[PDB]
């Protein structure tokens, strides 16, 4: 629903900080 | 998955970083 | 640069909305 | 990469999308 | 309105092209 | 909870990727 | 303009803070 | 307009307000 | 679901934007 | 605190200002 | 130019995630 | 202090770390 629609966001920000240099792959 | 995961309930920084490249 | 590292959170965020279901690769 | 070319000038949806799995 | 109809079901960006000027 | 009212936060900014220079008005009520 | 850019996706969510139930109109021209 | 105002040098909340509804 | 951790994301910007030059002191627990 | 009193209910700027140094 | 108050509001952000529980002071002057 | 080490210059999750309490 829209609560996890929102904690992706809030996921891929997080992903963006602890990876740096490294990067990452997302997906639902 | 990262959704199930982590949105339940919260995931460290450590945790996350499990999805890195 | 610090530039760049601002322009990157703001280029997550983008592609989380962009790309929904399909997911997508940060690099940087 | 997406920063060298989407850093300076504004990329659109759809150039972003480009980015996508 | 916007946030009766996104905010209870996810909308798309196309959908939310919907709402732009 | 804050549920909706952060959901608002995330809908502006989608909006503001989405419409580019077209703006947008945000009328929440 | 990236720049300019991010001031707007900022803006937006400051104005979202500051107008509450009033919402506001986001017009960069 | 609010990009001219606000981009250049740091608008308050305050100032900000001008662009509620 | 994640309601206090997301919340909080939310609560430092929108203090930092209202405190200003104050800053601010984000104490949850 | 901030948590209990602000991701409870909806917390007004005035409010929030009690938690600026 | 307001390069550092958009940089201050990634800077919490970032501050929120890495400290949790702990929290942090922002004063940023 | 924080703006001048971490604004500068891209502060590392550690640097970051070390503003918590
Ligand atoms: O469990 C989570 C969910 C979203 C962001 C985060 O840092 C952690
Ligand atoms: O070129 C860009 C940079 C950052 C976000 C975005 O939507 C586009
Ligand atoms: O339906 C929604 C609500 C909030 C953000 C978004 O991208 C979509
Ligand atoms: O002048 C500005 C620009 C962007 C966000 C903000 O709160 C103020
Ligand atoms: O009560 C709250 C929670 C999060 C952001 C905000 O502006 C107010
Ligand atoms: O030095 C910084 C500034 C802003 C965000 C961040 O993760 C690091
Ligand atoms: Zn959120
Ligand atoms: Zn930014």
């Amino acid at each position: 629903f829209v609560n996890q629609h929102l904690c992706g966001s809030h996921l891929v920000e997080a992903l963006y900080l602890v990876c740096g240099e490294r990067g990452f792959f997302y997906t639902p | 998955g990262i959704v199930e995961q982590c949105c339940t309930s919260i995931c460290s920084l450590y945790q996350l970083e499990n999805y890195c490249n």
